[PDB]
């Protein structure tokens, strides 16, 4: 398709830093929420299964 | 709190005076110390100083008879001579019924 | 991107450390030796408050809450989920604090203006300095410290103020309460004589400084002057919280009875007949 | 070191400024009666210019004096006219507000009777004052900003000791007229309605006070900082941008990302200040008409923090043990 | 706005007359309380 | 001989004694330590 | 000026004399201070004033 | 009323919902009200920017400028901007600081850079300039503080460049604005000002740190001697300023 | 691959102190998230070892 | 292998001026949170081990 | 080895006025910690050592 | 061995007084050091020999 | 030569000379006041 049009709207030099920002504090926030259950959180499952 | 010589933190939880369930156990104390005092001025202070004292010995307003409340008995600290034990000793002053020194 | 006169003012030099390694713009910002630790310390911080607020397990922004450690722990290292975080986010906040203040200062050092602004911060980070580290310190805990929670830290206000029957009858309480009272009324009244000169009613011309000058001298009968009453103002927001770092670190370590109590030596004076 | 803006160095005094006059004859009701203290004027302007009594001023200042000695002249009856008890417990004096059982009739002169009487005088002098800064205003063909700013700290006065009360029905809902009363009748209010910290107008209106305080000082600095550029000509500097607003733009747009211009701090200025009073009004307003208890709001709201650990003093340490023995 | 070279000889001179003055009581008043109170 | 061109001597002396100061304060708080020490019992 | 500070120099130094000269002979502190307070900016005003 | 509309939604909660969209409102024209001055944003190399903001600008507003100078729409082309600047950049890219082709203190950049104001005094209330020496100036004298009129001058690097010969003050307000410095001819021809904020007043000498004793005959002049333009005065005071940067390579060298 | 035209619209040396900054703050907050926990407590589990 | 080109684009004054500090800073938080546990602190082991 | 070039990069004047700072302040800091301390501390010792 | 050329770049006049106020202060520092203790306290020590 | 205070280099071995008989007349008092106090006593 034309999808490559959107670099004429939005500067890839700005678009990259806000991608950045963004994909890094959506993978801290589903890390977090992961170790914040209790079925998914790794570091208390190791120590469940050191026992 | 005055009279214990701690503050309102002591018994209470700022943000919640009326919960019970953000009261430490020192607040329960306490109110068992409201009742100990109006049972004690309604039925024994009064009584007795309305009948015996002499005039110099009633207040310079409505000429009552003094009254006791918290600081009569803690003076300034959070227990009354800071929990010595002051009954051990006496048996005599320990029961309405016969002293029990056994 | 720059603004319509920024271009001629981005000129190299003026930091105080790092020279060119940091001397650079990312967007509007201007990053710095300090702007590198100031980023580090602040997102060391927040994602710390995060990771704990996973631990407590609320993410909910009212509701989290990362507390001091006991007062039995003393001033050393608590656990990390004991109170351990709460004293690694303060050296984090402080950190980034300071770093912010010294970044002002090379900013406006690169502007040639003077340093009024670094300075006007470092009496709130006095205020939150005196309040963290200097009065936990007197007292002998870290758990003295306020907690890092948005509606916590309100309950530690409240039970800290009432730890003294009565908090209003603090003399630096007195004093401090009156000049946020007074900087509101000042910042409120300066900015209406600017609003008001420079919008009259429509279809009149723009009012001078000689016009606001007498408006006041009409309306109270004296006028501090355009000069005045930026050279005032700053002072009372500055002593307003000058004041209120007093009031804080004389609870506790210097009163420990109800502050009632203090106004006990005016009305036992000698001079005061029985 | 460099030279701080804070004190002049050297003070230049002239002939009196009269100040500027139009159509509408300011001069007429001026005092003309100018003085000169050097001592202020090392911070600010050092003329003590002469003061416009119109109406309004006049009133106010007049009925103001009745509201003050009413509830001065109480006082002093309060403690048999004794001079010396009346400087000694001067703090500790006050008016108090009618006795709850009287609703909103008027009560006994003794009883809050004089106190409905005062209040009724200090109302007629805090609106006098009002109209007197409108009318002054319109006759400088000036905008009503300083008006219209007064008149939001005049919605929490009249809120905290009219409004409210009808909402009540009853005038023992005011506020006392004494130094520490009203600082005792402000504890026993968040005490009475649960806990006034967790009232979202209360907190709201500790932004704006917080705010105000802070842009002031962010404001007061900057334009010392700028100065040495002209900056205290703020002015002229909206008329024909200097390179006072310029950088003064520059140092906060390089340190938030964002910042104003000369005039446009002013209405950032003047919006925070004015809220302060306004949200707390409102907070007033509704505290006892429609809530009547704050954390327990809280707490339905969810919004209430909750704590895990014990509450004993016996849960941490030992009587024994805090007095080391 | 700075010293010459004859300036500092009487300078000195005085300086050193005075400390020496100040240190002569100094020395006496040491050995009087030495003697009435002893410290080592 | 000697040198005649100006020079702020003053300057370190007065950055030594600040810094001293802090020292100076801090060797003081570490042997007599804490005039007023106002330990606090917790209640909640 | 150099006399108007001077003079205060000689107020606040009153006041230190007036509050340690009430503790000698009783009184507190804070009763103390405040009359040296209130004789510093009387006594020091009155200086700054009265000679200048 | 203690009855909730839906759920526990009474009229506490209604009012705190109606301030959330008035402070959205208000923040919104708070923001547009602070772009009516260096907006579109623009670039390093002088073309417009590719982003401008979420917020867009705001609608024009007319000032009725006093002593018949015109109307201003504060919303337009900028009457204030420079050309011909004395810059080059250091990077081929955007957010980098630019670097001075000349002198910075004669060529106005950085610190040194002045604004193209209008080239007429400021005005007061009746129409005359705002500020004039006290030569001119009746009935106006020094009545507290250091009088500076005799006093030598000491530049940054302690030297003597000549003695204030007059002072400019603000009658309108009665506050000292500049000082006139008569250079000596090993330092420079004529007069020039300094303002009040840039030099420090002894007892026996007056201290400006900013400027060296050879940076003292490139200070602007005024054209005339009785009255000073808003140019005139935005070159001088710039001048100063820059000199606190530019005096020496230990000023714009980092100091650790 | 053709990633090398990152370095054609972004600085070298405004993106190494970007990441210079960000390498520290994972190495930093992972470290002090795994102290936090009592079963990777490597300061704690030398005590505990020790019997 | 050919990391000599990071000074063509860092300075080296700055650079080692800043990983003085960042060194310094370093060594002395690792010696305090030494020192903060009970294990490794070798100050009160000294007392420990003499009686 | 060839450590001499530091000097072409650092101003010696400069890093000897901040060796000087440093060295003082961090040779203080060593000997409060000792005082801080009861096992190393030389005034007590000869206190406990008289009885 | 060849020290007299820290004077070539230390300016003798400004280290001739920094070091006053430096030794006048670690002086100071290091008597009310003594007082503190409760074996060298002078003061102290006569008072117990006196008697 | 290298000079930074404009010194030549016998200008400053003539003044260290100076400036090492008063460091050691300064610690050679030093030096006796320690040995005195050591005897009187000591710290180790
Ligand atoms: C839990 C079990 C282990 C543990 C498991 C791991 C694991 C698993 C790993 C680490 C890693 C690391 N651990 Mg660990 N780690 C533990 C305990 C510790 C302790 C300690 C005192 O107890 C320390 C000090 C460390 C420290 C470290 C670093 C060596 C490293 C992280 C690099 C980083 O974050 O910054 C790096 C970021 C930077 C940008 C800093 C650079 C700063 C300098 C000054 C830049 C100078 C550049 C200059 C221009 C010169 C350039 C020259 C070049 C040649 C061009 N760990 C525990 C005991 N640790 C991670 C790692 O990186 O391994 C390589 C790793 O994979
Ligand atoms: C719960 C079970 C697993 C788990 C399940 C998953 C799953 C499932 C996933 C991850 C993913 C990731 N996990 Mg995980 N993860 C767990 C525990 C961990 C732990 C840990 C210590 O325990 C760590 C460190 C991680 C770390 C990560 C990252 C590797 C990654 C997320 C990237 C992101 O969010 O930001 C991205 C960051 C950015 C975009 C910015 C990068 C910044 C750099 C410095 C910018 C440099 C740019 C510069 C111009 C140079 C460019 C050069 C290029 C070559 C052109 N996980 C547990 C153990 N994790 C997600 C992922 O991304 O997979 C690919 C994924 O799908
Ligand atoms: C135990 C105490 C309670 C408390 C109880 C209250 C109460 C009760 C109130 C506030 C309110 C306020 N609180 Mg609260 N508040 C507490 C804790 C705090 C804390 C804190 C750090 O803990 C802070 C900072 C605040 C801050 C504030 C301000 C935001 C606000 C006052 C608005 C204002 O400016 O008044 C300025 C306005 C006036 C002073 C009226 C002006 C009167 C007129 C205009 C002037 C008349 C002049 C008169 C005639 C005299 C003139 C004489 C001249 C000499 C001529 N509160 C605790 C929880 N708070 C107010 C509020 O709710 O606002 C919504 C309020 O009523
Ligand atoms: C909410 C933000 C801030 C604010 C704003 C604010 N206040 C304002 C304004 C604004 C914008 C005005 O324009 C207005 C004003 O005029 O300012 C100069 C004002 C004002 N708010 C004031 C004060 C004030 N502001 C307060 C707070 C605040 N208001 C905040 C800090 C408070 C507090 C803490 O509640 C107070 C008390 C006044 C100074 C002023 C207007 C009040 C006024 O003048 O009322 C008319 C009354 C009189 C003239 C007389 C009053 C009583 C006298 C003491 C009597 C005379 C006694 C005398 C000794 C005679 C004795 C005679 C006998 C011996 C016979
Ligand atoms: C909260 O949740 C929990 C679970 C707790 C959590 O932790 C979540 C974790 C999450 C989200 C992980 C997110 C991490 C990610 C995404 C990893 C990014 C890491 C990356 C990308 C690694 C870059 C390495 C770059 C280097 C190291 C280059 C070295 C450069 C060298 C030095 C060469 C430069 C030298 C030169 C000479 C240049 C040449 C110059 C000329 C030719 C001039
Ligand atoms: C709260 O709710 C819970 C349930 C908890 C929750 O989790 C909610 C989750 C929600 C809402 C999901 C939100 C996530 C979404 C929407 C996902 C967006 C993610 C996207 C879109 C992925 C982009 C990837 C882009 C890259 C990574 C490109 C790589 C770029 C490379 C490097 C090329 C650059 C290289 C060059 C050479 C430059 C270009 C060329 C030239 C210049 C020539
Ligand atoms: C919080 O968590 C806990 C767990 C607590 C924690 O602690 C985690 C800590 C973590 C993760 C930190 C990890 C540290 C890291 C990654 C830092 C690596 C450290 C590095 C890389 C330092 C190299 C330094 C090299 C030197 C020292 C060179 C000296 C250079 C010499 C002096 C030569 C220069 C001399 C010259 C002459 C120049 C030549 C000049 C000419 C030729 C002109
Ligand atoms: C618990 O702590 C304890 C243990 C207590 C403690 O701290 C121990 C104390 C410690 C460690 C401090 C050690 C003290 C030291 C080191 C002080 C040395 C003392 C000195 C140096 C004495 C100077 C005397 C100067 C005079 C009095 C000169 C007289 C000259 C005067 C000024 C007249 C000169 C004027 C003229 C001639 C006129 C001018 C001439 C011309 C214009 C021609
Ligand atoms: C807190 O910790 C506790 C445990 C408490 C602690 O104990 C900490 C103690 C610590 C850390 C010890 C730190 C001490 C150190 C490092 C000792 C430095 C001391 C030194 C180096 C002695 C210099 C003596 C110099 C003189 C006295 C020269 C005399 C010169 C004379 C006067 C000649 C005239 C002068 C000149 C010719 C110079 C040129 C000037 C002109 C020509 C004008
Ligand atoms: C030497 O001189 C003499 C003279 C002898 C003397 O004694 C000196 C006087 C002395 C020392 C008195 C010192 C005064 C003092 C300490 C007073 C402080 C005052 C304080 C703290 C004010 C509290 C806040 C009040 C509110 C918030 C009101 C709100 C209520 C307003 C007004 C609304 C109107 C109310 C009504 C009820 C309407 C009634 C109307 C109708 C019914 C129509
Ligand atoms: C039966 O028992 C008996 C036998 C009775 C018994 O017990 C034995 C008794 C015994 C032994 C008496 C014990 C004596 C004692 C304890 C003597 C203490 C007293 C001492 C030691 C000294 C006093 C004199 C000090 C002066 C008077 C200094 C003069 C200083 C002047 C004022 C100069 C100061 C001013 C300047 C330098 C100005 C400089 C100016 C500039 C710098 C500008
Ligand atoms: C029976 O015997 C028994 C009782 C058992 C016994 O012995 C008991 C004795 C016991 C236990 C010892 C107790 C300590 C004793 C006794 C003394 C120690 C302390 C001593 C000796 C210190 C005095 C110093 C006096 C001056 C006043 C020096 C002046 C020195 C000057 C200051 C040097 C500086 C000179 C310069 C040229 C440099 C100038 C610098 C600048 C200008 C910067
Ligand atoms: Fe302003």
């Amino acid at each position: 398709s034309k999808f490559y049009k959107i670099w004429l709207i939005f500067d890839p030099r700005r678009v990259f830093v806000a991608q950045g920002v963004f994909l890094f504090l959506l993978a801290a926030m589903i890390h977090l929420v992961l170790l914040s259950t209790e079925h998914f959180n790794w570091f208390e499952l190791a120590a469940a299964n050191a026992a | 709190s005055n009279s214990l010589g701690r503050n309102c933190v002591f018994c209470h939880n700022s943000r919640a005076f009326y919960d019970p369930a953000q009261h430490t156990p020192q607040w329960a104390t306490a109110m068992l110390g409201i009742s100990m005092v109006q049972e004690l001025n309604n039925e024994w202070i009064v009584p007795i100083g309305e009948a015996h004292l002499p005039p110099e010995r009633l207040g310079p307003v409505y000429n009552d008879v003094p009254k006791l409340a918290c600081k009569t008995c803690h003076k300034g600290y959070q227990q009354p001579l800071q929990g010595l034990n002051v009954v051990a000793d006496w048996p005599e002053l320990a029961t309405t019924e016969g002293p029990f020194y056994d | 991107a720059l603004l319509s006169f920024e271009r001629k003012y981005r000129v190299r030099g003026g930091t105080l450390i790092g020279g060119d390694l940091f001397d650079f713009w990312v967007g509007p910002f201007y990053v710095g030796f300090f702007g590198v630790t100031t980023a580090f310390f602040a997102l060391l911080g927040t994602i710390l408050i995060f990771w704990g607020a996973s631990q407590q397990g609320t993410f909910n922004p009212w509701l989290i809450n990362i507390a001091p450690p006991d007062l039995s722990y003393g001033l050393g290292m608590a656990p990390l989920m004991e109170g351990g975080l709460w004293q690694i986010i303060t050296i984090c906040a402080i950190g980034a604090f300071v770093s912010w203040a010294l970044r002002e200062v090379e900013i406006c050092r690169k502007l040639g203006m003077g340093y009024h602004v670094p300075f006007a911060f470092s009496v709130a980070i006095f205020a939150y300095v005196t309040l963290v580290v200097f009065r936990p310190l007197l007292m002998g805990a870290w758990g003295h410290g306020f907690p890092y929670g948005i509606w916590s830290h309100l309950d530690w206000v409240s039970n800290t103020g009432y730890a003294y029957l009565h908090f209003h009858y603090n003399p630096a309480h007195m004093i401090a309460v009156t000049f946020f009272f007074t900087t509101t009324l000042a910042l409120a009244l300066h900015g209406a004589l600017v609003l008001s000169a420079a919008n009259p009613p429509k279809g009149e011309e723009v009012k001078g400084p000689d016009n606001e000058d007498t408006f006041f001298r009409d309306f109270i009968g004296y006028s501090i002057g355009t000069l005045g009453i930026h050279r005032v103002g700053l002072l009372l927001a500055l002593n307003a919280g000058f004041w209120s770092a007093v009031c804080i670190i004389i609870s506790g370590p210097v009163w420990t009875k109800g502050w009632p109590e203090w106004w006990n030596w005016w009305l036992e004076m000698p001079i005061w007949p029985s | 070191p460099e030279y701080q803006n804070i004190f002049t160095q050297v003070q230049v005094q002239g002939p009196a400024e009269l100040g500027v006059d139009n159509e509408n004859n300011l001069t007429e009701e001026r005092t003309t009666g100018t003085g000169f203290s050097q001592l202020i004027g090392w911070i600010g302007n050092a003329q003590l210019g002469p003061i416009y009594l119109g109406w309004f001023g006049i009133i106010s200042l007049v009925t103001g004096t009745l509201w003050f000695n009413i509830v001065g002249f109480n006082m002093l009856s309060q403690v048999g006219y004794s001079i010396p008890e009346f400087i000694r417990q001067l703090f500790w004096l006050a008016l108090e507000p009618p006795s709850p059982e009287y609703g909103l009739r008027m009560p006994p002169l003794d009883d809050g009777g004089w106190f409905i009487i005062a209040s009724f005088f200090l109302l007629v002098s805090v609106i006098s004052w009002w109209l007197r800064s409108y009318q002054l205003a319109e006759m400088h063909k000036m905008g009503k900003h300083v008006a219209w700013a007064f008149a939001a700290a005049i919605w929490l006065f009249l809120v905290l000791g009219l409004f409210r009360p009808i909402l009540m029905g009853s005038w023992s809902e005011a506020v006392p007229y004494g130094i520490f009363p009203h600082l005792d009748w402000t504890t026993a209010f968040s005490i009475r309605y649960g806990n006034l910290y967790y009232n979202p107008f209360h907190a709201l209106s500790i932004v704006f006070l917080y705010g105000s305080v802070l842009l002031f000082a962010m404001h007061g600095a900057t334009i010392l900082a700028v100065t040495r550029f002209g900056g205290d000509r703020e002015l002229e500097q909206i008329y024909d941008r200097g390179t006072a607003s310029e950088r003064a733009g520059l140092f906060w747009r390089w340190t938030m990302g964002f910042n104003a211009t000369m005039e446009g701090i002013h209405r950032w200025a003047w919006w925070f200040a004015v809220l302060t009073p306004i949200t707390g009004g409102i907070g007033i307003l509704l505290t006892g008409t429609v809530v009547d208890n704050w954390f327990l709001w809280a707490v339905e709201h969810n919004f209430a923090p909750d704590y895990t650990q014990d509450y004993g003093y016996e849960a941490y340490t030992t009587y024994d043990g805090f007095l080391g023995r | 706005t700075g010293l010459t070279d004859e300036q500092a000889q009487e300078l000195h001179s005085v300086y050193m007359s005075g400390l020496w003055l100040f240190s002569a009581v100094a020395v006496v008043a040491h050995l009087a309380t030495f003697i009435w109170r002893p410290w080592f | 001989w000697n040198s005649k061109n100006p020079t702020d001597i003053y300057k370190p002396a007065i950055v030594v004694g600040v810094a001293g100061g802090a020292v100076f304060a801090a060797a003081l708080l570490v042997s007599w330590g804490q005039p007023l020490a106002t330990d606090s019992m917790q209640t909640g | 000026m150099t006399c108007t500070i001077t003079c205060w120099g000689i107020g606040v130094l009153l006041g230190i004399m007036t509050t340690v000269g009430l503790m000698v002979v009783g009184w507190s502190f804070l009763q103390g201070a405040f009359m040296g307070v209130l004789a510093w900016l009387i006594v020091g005003g009155v200086l700054a004033v009265a000679v200048c | 009323m203690e009855e909730t509309f839906f759920g526990n939604f009474d009229l506490a909660s209604l009012s705190l919902w109606l301030f959330y969209g008035f402070f959205a409102l208000l923040i919104y024209y708070l923001q547009t009200e602070n772009m009516r001055e260096g907006y579109p944003l623009e670039d390093d190399d002088g073309n417009t920017a590719a982003n401008q903001g979420p917020f867009p600008l705001p609608k024009e507003k007319t000032f009725k400028l006093q002593h018949g100078r015109g109307e201003l729409t504060l919303p337009g082309e900028d009457v204030q901007r420079r050309d011909n600047l004395a810059l080059r950049k250091t990077a081929h890219g955007n957010g980098f600081p630019m670097e001075p082709t000349g002198d910075p203190m004669l060529d106005g950049v950085g610190p040194a850079s002045w604004s193209k104001r209008r080239d007429v005094p400021e005005l007061d209330a009746h129409g005359h300039p705002k500020i004039v020496p006290m030569s001119a100036a009746e009935g106006f004298g020094v009545s507290a503080g250091t009088d500076p009129r005799g006093l030598p001058v000491m530049a940054g690097d302690g030297e003597i460049v000549g003695l204030v010969s007059d002072m400019w003050i603000d009658e309108a307000e009665q506050l000292v604005r500049y000082l006139e410095i008569e250079l000596d001819p090993e330092w420079g021809d004529g007069k020039r000002l300094v303002q009040r904020e840039m030099v420090r007043i002894k007892s026996d000498r007056v201290k400006v740190r900013s400027i060296y004793g050879k940076h003292f005959k490139n200070v602007p002049k005024t054209k005339s001697p009785n009255q000073v333009t808003l140019l005139e005065e935005d070159k001088i005071m710039a001048y100063y300023a820059g000199g606190t940067l530019y005096a020496d390579e230990s000023r714009l060298e980092p100091q650790l």
